[PDB]
């Protein structure tokens, strides 16, 4: 019922929780198998579960401190290579870098003036085409990214620093 | 080393 990530997506720098609900960077690469699905390069997981319908909540913890971004991502995002963490990518995230929240909007990112975050329920939406971040303290909300979604969209986590973490909440 | 995000 509740998602989980999923660990043969997971670039193999990042660790994760045994529960498999969270995710943080490692400081060794894993010896892991290179399949198709696997994030080499960037320090991406995605959930178990995609969607192709419908409409979806789930919830994020995310760590105080930078190098988190989440949000979700098209199932043809590239897997292999350095690749840019963008819209155009198939990937709708919001990001905590340099101290400051942001919604990865490009070429610019979006700078939230949201307060501190310590959980954030995301709202995927696929008959109308949306996504939406909301703080769950108060529901204020984040950011919508609005988007025709032409395919499967799966719940997407990214680390890339030490000392931060995100963690599926339900 | 948000280039890897």
């Amino acid at each position: 019922v509740e998602l989980t990530l999923d660990p043969d997506t997971a670039n193999p720098r990042l660790i994760l929780s045994l529960d498999l609900k969270g995710v943080r960077l490692g400081e060794r690469a894993q010896d892991l198998p290179n399949h198709p699905c696997r994030f080499d390069t960037n320090t991406r997981v995605l959930a178990s579960c995609g969607f192709s319908s419908g409409r979806h909540h789930w919830e994020v913890e995310v760590g105080s401190k930078d190098g988190w971004a989440f949000g979700v991502a098209r199932e043809s995002v590239r897997r292999k290579g350095l690749t840019p963490f963008t819209p155009e990518e198939g990937v709708w995230a919001l990001q905590l870098n340099g101290g400051q929240y942001w919604a990865v909007t490009s070429p610019e990112r979006s700078p939230l003036s949201c307060g501190h975050l310590s959980r954030v329920r995301v709202a995927l939406d696929l008959e109308v085409g949306a996504v939406s971040f909301y703080a769950v303290e108060d529901m204020r909300h984040l950011y919508t990214f609005r988007v025709n979604f032409q395919e499967r969209v799966f719940p997407l986590f990214s680390v890339c620093s030490t000392g931060t973490y995100l963690r599926i909440w339900p | 080393a948000v280039k890897l995000q």
